[PDB]
């Protein structure tokens, strides 16, 4: 089988630094649930991504 | 009859016509599906196993939707009429031998590289006639060409007699001038032979030929006897055997492409075409194009082989239903 | 009309003779589209006798 | 007059319309040809070496298709008319210096916009009049841009008389005021003149002007005493000088682009815009957009022209042939 995903991005988020950042319930390979934090929108639209 | 495609070709054999989703019950019944908002295109199409679709297509995005006849698919066999040249003599010479050269240009290998020449000779007598001189040549080109040893048909060869004027008259290895009782004979006719065929193994090909001649002395001069002359056909090969070949070939794009590889592990497809019927074909070509950026287009084809009765029944009907379903018109033929 | 017109511009403005000048090509700060374009110029020659 | 082009501009003269291919005779010679379907539409135009055939157009793909009237291309001469304002003084005042300056956009052989002037001088006694000054306020402006030294004026120089109203009296260089004995001269006009024009080096242009007037003291007061009003133009310039520079550079894209480079070692065109004559023009935008993947648009364009007569008798009927052939709705002029 075969899977695929896209994601566009305004080209205006090249380091678009977030005001106050985005908590987030991000979780690791096994020692997950880490609770970090994005400063820049690409690191939030690189997490989900993956 | 590995072919070219613009990126994917699909065949549906529509053997029957149903008019609803419910009526599929058997193999080769085709339903075209088509909103009354005409906007897409699919066939609904009762498989071996079970009911299946094909691909949606855009009204908007279809570039030519066409049928073409059986007739336009049968190959002509290409046939020439060999006579002697009144110019150099209106009869044969007394003395001298002719020998007819069939310089055979697509032979085993595929290129014209591949070349094959097969002789007819015939030493004239005097008192010699023309009639007698076409018999004889003839039966030589029999035993030349209409042999039985030869590995894959060459030719058929015949005889005209003035009085017919179009009867063409066989001559076989096994014919003999006891058989051939005329004296009006005209000319030599070469046909070109249907050569045999395999599905997905041995496409439907032939083998061409030109008939060149050796000079002969007619004063103190070489000079040549005969002129070759191109007639029109009057045999076709049917198309039974190209859409076999090409449901062979496009099936795999629906399924599996191991068609015989592996010979105990393997999937075998059941098909619907037999090689020994005549269809008429449609073919539409279409794309799909993406959003905001991916324009790229992506052209599609979906091809519908149906039987001919002799006037086109099965595929006006099958025409008919995609005009009043897709608004489409597809010239109905 | 850009420059956050609501009334138009007078017809005396669009008359015959009416000499135009370029300023800018403005765009989108997201997903804008090629816009804009250069231009050239040739040169003349003239010549004189000893 | 080179121009922009959207990836390409091909012209075709229709100095005659044909009906079919076997009429073309003639160099300018020209028919509309497309197919019973209308999916093509090309021209087959008589070159002076053999009738040539232009681009095919794809009649899906055709932008726009619109027509002029040759009276679209043509410029207006802009003409002021200069007076003295009742205000400051309906008469000239002794002792006051009377500058006039003629502001024009550019030089006489450079095209970038600058600052030119032109002056004319004259110096007010007690029993001048209004009709002496302007009459003498007219031959200083000629001697002062009437000394060309080569070629022409740069702009023409004419009075009025009360009398007459409409019949400008040119004034020149060599003019003096023995020449002019009226005595109601009530104005000064100034248009625009036609500037030398070559086929492939000169564009047609214009220079235009602005008559402004310098300050005198009325009753110690700077004033401006002159009113250059804007009377409607009389005189024209037609395209023919301008369509055939469009020959001449979109004659490179079909033939050669080196024009006279290699003098000696060159090829010359023979172009067949008679410049002299009035042309009504016609211009069909399109493009092709390709196969899988090649989406780009390739956008073209055909221009037609052809003489007017007053009605646009010829281009009329060559777009009704037009709309004829390829069912289009191109509108008449």
């Amino acid at each position: 089988t075969t899977i695929r995903i896209q994601h566009k991005v305004a080209g205006n988020k090249l380091n678009k630094k977030l005001a106050m950042g985005i908590p987030m319930v991000r979780n690791l390979e096994s020692g997950k649930q880490v609770k970090d934090t994005a400063n820049m929108w690409m690191h939030y639209v690189d997490w989900e991504v993956e | 009859m590995v072919i070219s495609i613009n990126q994917v070709r699909q065949l549906y054999v529509a053997k029957a016509l149903k008019a609803n989703t419910a009526a599929l019950t058997t193999a080769g019944d085709i339903v075209p599906k088509a909103d009354t908002a005409k906007t897409t295109l699919y066939f609904q199409s009762m498989s071996p196993a079970g009911i299946v679709a094909s691909d949606k297509i855009n009204l908007k995005h279809v570039l030519y939707a066409k049928a073409t006849p059986s007739e336009a698919l049968a190959h002509k066999l290409v046939r020439y009429s060999v006579t002697l040249d009144a110019d150099v003599s209106a009869t044969p010479v007394a003395g001298q031998n002719y020998i007819l050269r069939l310089a055979f240009r697509q032979y085993i290998g595929l290129s014209e590289e591949d070349q094959y020449f097969k002789y007819g000779e015939v030493i004239a007598r005097s008192g010699m006639t023309a009639s007698d001189f076409y018999k004889k040549m003839a039966i030589s080109l029999a035993k030349n060409l209409e042999n039985k040893t030869e590995s894959t048909p060459l030719v058929n060869i015949y005889l005209i007699s003035a009085a017919a004027a179009s009867t063409d008259v066989p001559v076989t290895s096994a014919t003999k001038e006891s058989d051939l009782t005329a004296t009006d004979y005209n000319q030599i006719i070469i046909e070109e032979t249907e050569q045999p065929w395999v599905l997905g193994m041995m496409p439907q090909a032939f083998i061409p030929f030109t008939p060149q001649f050796l000079t002969i002395t007619v004063d103190g001069e070489d000079r040549l006897w005969g002129v070759a002359t191109v007639v029109t056909p009057t045999k076709t090969v049917p198309d039974g055997h190209l859409i076999a070949d090409l449901e062979y070939f496009c099936m795999g794009a629906r399924g599996d492409i191991y068609r015989g590889m592996g010979y105990p592990n393997i999937i075998k497809t059941t098909y619907l075409v037999d090689p020994g019927a005549v269809y008429d074909v449609l073919d539409i070509h279409y794309f799909y194009t993406g959003s905001n950026e991916s324009v790229q287009k992506s052209e599609k084809t979906i091809t519908l082989v149906a039987v001919d009765d002799g006037s086109h029944t099965a595929m006006n009907a099958l025409i008919g239903a995609i005009n009043t379903a897709s608004g489409l018109t597809i010239a109905t033929l | 009309l850009m420059g956050g017109n609501t009334q138009g511009v007078p017809a005396e403005r669009l008359q015959q003779g009416e000499r135009f000048s370029i300023e800018f090509a403005p765009v989108e700060k997201e997903l804008s589209r090629k816009v804009g374009d250069v231009r050239f110029t040739s040169p003349v020659s003239m010549r004189n006798e000893w």
